């Protein structure tokens, strides 16, 4: 333990050794029976600073117009449903005066809050996953083949997995058990997650902030997380109760910035 | 109470990472017999051909490690009809081509004798040429998944590979001639040091396919038994 | 010059030393570093967040979204068992492919005391209890629900709570215990048992579903790093 | 069971659009080289090492593939963009190399 | 002696290494330096004066001094394009000969900001205006004056001054951009726009020139060291 | 703002300088078949051999480095009938003659049996030879580029080769006598070190052509392309 | 470098020096010792305690 | 970055960095 330096570099040294809303712009959610909200890795979602910020250009922070509380569409929950999924900021690229910033804007920063909201009675049974995973690198159905991108995430359709594996020559593979990274879906409670129990919960509140190598990055070729709803305990009720039970998703931007201002995209 | 005892020193970051792992085996000849085992290989730096040490990185979304590079090259005499040949002892060269850089074309190509690309020399009998690089990226941090395109239209290569061009490794004999071939093996041994991991990732299952995306075969979630209570007195 | 002396282990190329080396490009400017959320600084802060095990991994359920699905239904006779399993993290292969066993083959011995954490994905109608139980090696296991009462055990209530931790005591000989377990290192047997029944008003399907996570308490630690045995390849990925 | 060609055995482009070409191969490979035949003249090289470059190729001339699947693909086809393209692979029990893509200019 | 081990490294001849070793000729009496002008201690410096940018090289004009010299003549309708390149310094065959372009291409990095600056050198009585725009990568091009108005832009009277400064500003995610450009690290496109017209009074020849030249603003730094892919030989020169 | 960074260390003139550039490829033997590729061979040392460190060097008018001379020294043996010989090993010797001093006639003069010319003895086996040299010069610079000539009349010789003087390199084989021919490749390597670069010059366009003057052939100043506009939406 | 040179008994295993060495696998959290009773420090401490002699060793 | 000097000239120095 001499500690002793002869180089000159640092890359040369040696080892280191109720009514609780949420009023978002002109949008009221309601509510979280004083439950909880689980936020991101312990961070809150927070703008730029100057340590950051290679761009030279002024950001453009709307803060009303594109960080409102914006309804994605209605999915319906049954016995034999596998799953969901939506890639993020796709799925919001058509809504409102935030998909509007995205076309004029070649840089993109910012963080959401997803509501995931299933309502059910007390003689329903069942328990969904709401994970929201970073950079999820999904594998081809049929390999050493390339697959399209309107297969990993259309304009805000949720893509859903499947029960069996997918034998598709364009498309990724679906096996739900797989999660579509090749990984055990058990072990996805490492990413920002929150459970749906059926008997207690009715909702899950997720604050995921912006996670990324780069401080700004371009939003129309780089899918920053997706958000995958895994049912693990299947619906089940008695053939007199009310069969449909849907599943709506409402998500929100929080502190988005924008960076390159030019004509519209995204050729 | 008990009072308790055992330092999580072994658990650390530096200490999983930091083990001496071969990440590619480069073949390379004297006399030409075909390709490969053609004298003059190359290899661009990737650290995705070796299961081992694929999974290790491939738990953490984003790392800042350094590295130190090591060579095991070690050489055996091809089979002919005779062997009998004095020889003076084989020098080695394996130049870094920096992401851009002009490549050797051919053998005797005077990018051997170039003066900005790097190249260390070792003839056969000493210790193994070890050598560091820094943290060669232009974002802050590797990007060991990246979801998304490489073009803005979202179209040309899905997956990871638009963020790897760590450059490349060429290997070459410097001797002129052998009187009898000799066929060389030199081994890379990358060692991840002053590692920062960032986001964890849950460990991969099924055993990878191919060197460029994350393709995969479904595999059951564990193996299974006979019946689930367990049952003797 | 200084008079030296090679000592024995010179030009030597040990895989786990710790020297320095000459840099190959010099006074690098490297990027600055960025806050990126969720930093993690060591392997037991990914092993100590839960993750929900396989238990009903009977053939062919591995195959499916069933191996997360414990069973459970209305009884005729109470006292019977709804699940079981060795406590051989590792190498059992019921918890081995969690997030804690994952971690764990990575290492060739292991200590500290286990949390099991329990949810009943059940109706919110249905009222039952439960005798979740660990049971020291010694000899044997245990067959009747008056025999897995006389070791460490809890009572779980579904019509109370719907989560219950189960913190599973250390208790052994050894500092440590074997990751890829021998007789000598034996750890126990969990299981659990039906106190009472699963009493449901009518209009209410019968069977229901117990979730099972596994984590690592604070007192966890592990030892003699190694190499996986999971992955297997023989030429290199093209 | 046993040969090895391009796929598209005759093409056809009008100068301005994308020539993508596709090699079969029965073995894999690593390296694939692609030539530039021209008719009655000695054919010349094209792309080595499946990417790389040659002597008098322009820039546009791109080309990746690897395994039994090969693709050289032109960017924009030019007055001097109409040849007959070959492959290769040097074995160890050669395969042996295709036939060579039959190109013409569209008018 | 003293008892030494030798690690790994030994015995090797990196070039890029730093070390001593004993002189040839000792006690050498070097002759004393002057105070020759004009001393250059770093490459960027080299990099920081301007050098004129060979815009208008269509064949063959780069074998003569017309490739210095961008046309401009009295419009018809306006909004017309004067000319356009890609901000590729370095790649792109317009700005790599020049003088900011042979000393990135000594490396394998770029980043900072880039000054573009023009030279009217056309009569004194002419007047008129242009929209030099600068446009972000993003998508696509800009193909009307329409469309590259609502990027960076400035507008240049010739009446006023003959010499406009547009200081491109450094807009990118990542850190550095990579000289052999790539798909991924892209820079965006730079285009020149009639904003009103090439107005004279009679007796003035119609067809003017425009001189443009590059240099690199303060902000300017590179990385990586490489050779250049310029100069190429097989033997020795003799 | 934003607050910036990315220092200018790599840009200097000792980090663009400092790197172990080739200048000239020895070859010599130990049975002499012909000239070349006889023993013995020399070299006046001259910096514009390679146009690699050559460019580097006329980018600035005036020089005043240091030096670092390396050689890596590597050999084959010759084709013949047979190879089978035991062999002890091969001692090489570098000798520099310093401007004017005596020359070694043939192989087995007594020059190499000096007491004033530096020489550097290696066995083939160990680490490269490594030595340094001062600033050799009579003025205060090295003039890479002398514009005029060398006799007052403004005759004779035309360019920077009357300011270059600075010596010769002799290579040979210390052995007598091996069993059957050897043929020896020295390869220097110079380094510039404590360099002072005065007046900056522009960077050369066309590939030179010979090791004595600038002559040239002309060439256009870039690579053309279709149109001066460029279009799509 | 720092210019060295070899001392005569350099490359040799002497099975009774006493040198250091790389170790294998480190940063290792062995075990704590307990207190184990009956402790013995040295080799003559075995030799003054009694052992009773076979005087009458006469065949067989 | 130890920075001793074993010999006595300055042209035996390291680079100046």
């Amino acid at each position: 333990y001499t500690n002793i330096n002869y180089y000159k570099d640092s890359a040369s040294n040696s080892l280191n050794r109720r009514v609780r809303s949420i009023t978002l712009g002109n949008s009221t959610i309601t509510t979280q029976e004083c439950a909880n909200v689980v936020v991101g890795y312990g961070v809150w979602p927070t703008y730029l600073s100057d340590h950051e910020a290679t761009a030279v250009d002024q950001p453009t922070q709307p803060d009303v117009a594109t960080c409102r509380f914006y309804t994605l569409e209605s999915v319906k929950w049954e016995s034999s449903s596998a799953g969901w999924w939506w890639k993020f900021p796709e799925a919001l690229s058509d809504m409102g005066l935030f998909g509007q910033n995205m076309q004029y804007h070649y840089l993109g920063r910012t963080g959401y809050t997803i509501h995931v909201q299933c309502n059910a009675s007390k003689f329903h049974q069942g328990c969904l996953l709401v994970v929201c995973v970073p950079e999820a690198e999904m594998g081809a159905a049929t390999t050493d083949h390339a697959f399209n991108h309107t297969k990993l995430s259309n304009i805000g359709q949720a893509m859903e997995f499947s029960a069996k594996k997918s034998t598709d020559q364009t498309g990724p593979q679906t096996a739900v058990h797989n999660a579509g990274m090749g990984v055990a879906v058990g072990n996805l409670t490492i990413f920002p997650h929150q459970w749906i129990n059926l008997r207690t919960n009715n909702s899950a509140t997720i604050v995921m902030p912006y996670i990324n190598s780069v401080p700004m990055d371009n939003m129309y070729r780089h899918y920053n997380f997706t958000l995958m709803v895994i049912p693990f305990a299947k619906l089940e009720h008695s053939p007199q109760a009310s069969t449909y039970v849907p599943i709506t998703v409402t998500v929100a931007p929080m502190c988005a910035e924008y960076n390159g201002l030019r004509l519209a995209g995204h050729q | 109470h008990v009072i308790n005892y055992h330092t999580r020193s072994e658990s650390s970051i530096e200490n999983f990472m930091g083990r001496a792992a071969c990440v590619y085996i480069a073949q390379y000849a004297t006399e030409k017999v075909n390709d490969e085992l053609d004298r003059y290989t190359n290899w661009e730096i990737t650290t995705r051909q070796v299961a081992q040490l694929r999974r290790k990185l491939e738990m953490f979304t984003y790392m800042r490690f350094d590295l130190e590079i090591t060579f095991v090259i070690t050489s055996s005499q091809r089979t002919s009809t005779t062997y009998a040949s004095d020889s003076p002892p084989l020098t080695h060269q394996v130049m870094y081509v920096p992401p851009g850089g002009p490549i050797p074309k051919s053998y005797e190509d005077f990018a051997w004798q170039t003066s900005t690309n790097p190249s260390v020399f070792w003839t056969e009998g000493n210790a193994p040429p070890r050598m560091s690089i820094p943290f060669m990226s232009v974002g802050n941090a590797y990007c060991n998944f990246y979801d998304g395109w490489s073009h803005f239209s979202q179209s040309g290569v899905y997956g990871y590979t638009t963020l790897n061009n760590m450059g490349h490794l060429y290997f070459r004999h410097v001797n002129k001639s052998t009187a009898y071939p000799v066929n060389s093996v030199a081994r890379v041994y990358f060692k991840p040091k002053h590692v920062k991991a960032w986001v964890p990732r849950a460990p991969r299952l099924c055993p990878y396919l191919k060197a460029r995306n994350v393709n995969f075969n479904v595999q059951g979630v564990t193996e299974s038994r006979n019946k689930i209570t367990l049952d003797r007195s | 010059g200084l008079p030296t002396m090679n000592t024995p282990g010179s030009t030597q190329f040990l895989t786990s030393d710790d020297f320095q080396s000459p840099s190959a490009m010099p006074q690098f400017d490297v990027t600055p570093e960025i806050q990126i959320p969720g930093q993690v600084r060591n392997l037991m802060e990914i092993a100590e967040v839960d993750s929900v095990v396989p238990v009903n991994n009977t053939e062919g359920h591995v195959n499916s979204m069933e191996a997360y699905r414990i069973p459970v239904r209305p009884q005729t006779s109470s006292g019977e068992q709804v699940f079981g399993f060795q406590l051989q993290p590792g190498h059992d292969s019921v918890l081995k492919h969690t997030l804690l066993g994952e971690i764990l083959n990575y290492y060739a011995n292991w200590s500290g005391s286990m949390k099991l954490t329990f949810m009943y994905c059940g109706a919110a109608m249905a009222t039952g209890k439960f005798l979740i139980a660990y049971s020291p090696p010694g000899a044997g296991v245990p067959g009747s629900r008056r025999d897995a009462m006389l070791g460490t055990h809890v009572i779980w209530d579904v019509g109370l709570q719907s989560s219950c931790v189960l913190c599973v005591p250390w208790i052994s000989q050894t500092n440590y215990r074997y990751v890829t377990s021998d007789a000598y290192t034996d750890a126990g047997y969990i299981t659990c048992w039906y106190q009472t029944s699963i009493v449901t008003p009518p209009d209410i399907p019968t069977t229901s579903t117990i979730l099972c996570f596994v984590s690592a308490c604070n007192d966890f630690s592990v030892r003699l790093l190694r190499d996986t045995p999971f992955i297997t390849q023989q030429a290199l990925f093209q | 069971d046993i040969e090895l060609t391009q796929s598209p055995a005759i093409m056809s482009a009008s100068p301005g659009e994308k020539v993508t070409m596709t090699c079969s191969a029965s073995s894999s490979l690593r390296y694939m080289h692609w030539y530039q035949q021209k008719s009655g003249t000695s054919p010349k090289r094209w792309i080595y090492d499946t990417y790389n470059l040659a002597s008098g190729v322009p820039v546009r001339f791109s080309g990746s593939g690897s395994g039994t699947s090969y693709s050289l693909t032109i960017s924009s086809m030019e007055a001097e963009d109409a040849a007959t393209y070959y492959c290769q692979q040097w074995s160890s029990n050669p395969p042996t190399f295709g036939a060579g893509t039959k190109l013409e200019l569209k008018r």
